């Protein structure tokens, strides 16, 4: 990924063209590279939202709202 | 207040070296504040716990 990336700024300093092949092997291994570095979030609930009555939050859990983002 | 006495045998006797009176005092004072102060962050402290009882 580095090395075609690196291949990709550095034909212009000798004044050449990539390759329709070069541009497809280097678009692959970029892809790789996203797909290794790739993470998805989660949603946090608001803040305000209700508990509910069902998760005992008068014993078992001291929220009636959920906590938000930290 | 406290107090002394003399011994002497005669009656006639109402100049002499009496006593004295001085007035003592107590001071009392107040000192210095108990404090114990917290920082943080209200979302950390309440995820498990509301109202900081």
């Amino acid at each position: 990924a580095v090395g075609y990336q690196l291949l990709l700024r550095m034909l212009s300093d000798y004044s050449l063209e990539p390759t329709p092949q070069v541009l497809s092997n280097a678009q692959r291994s970029y892809d790789a590279l996203m797909t290794d570095t790739l993470v998805v979030p989660s949603m946090r609930r608001r803040g305000d939202f209700p508990v509910g009555q069902g998760n005992k939050y008068d014993v078992f859990t001291s929220d009636r709202y959920y906590p938000g983002d930290l | 207040h406290q107090f002394s006495s003399l011994r002497t045998p005669t009656g006639d006797i109402s100049g002499q070296n009496k006593n004295n009176l001085i007035s003592g005092k107590a001071t009392g004072r107040v000192g210095n504040y108990i404090t114990v102060a917290v920082e943080y962050q209200q979302l950390e402290e309440a995820i498990k716990l509301n109202q900081l009882e």
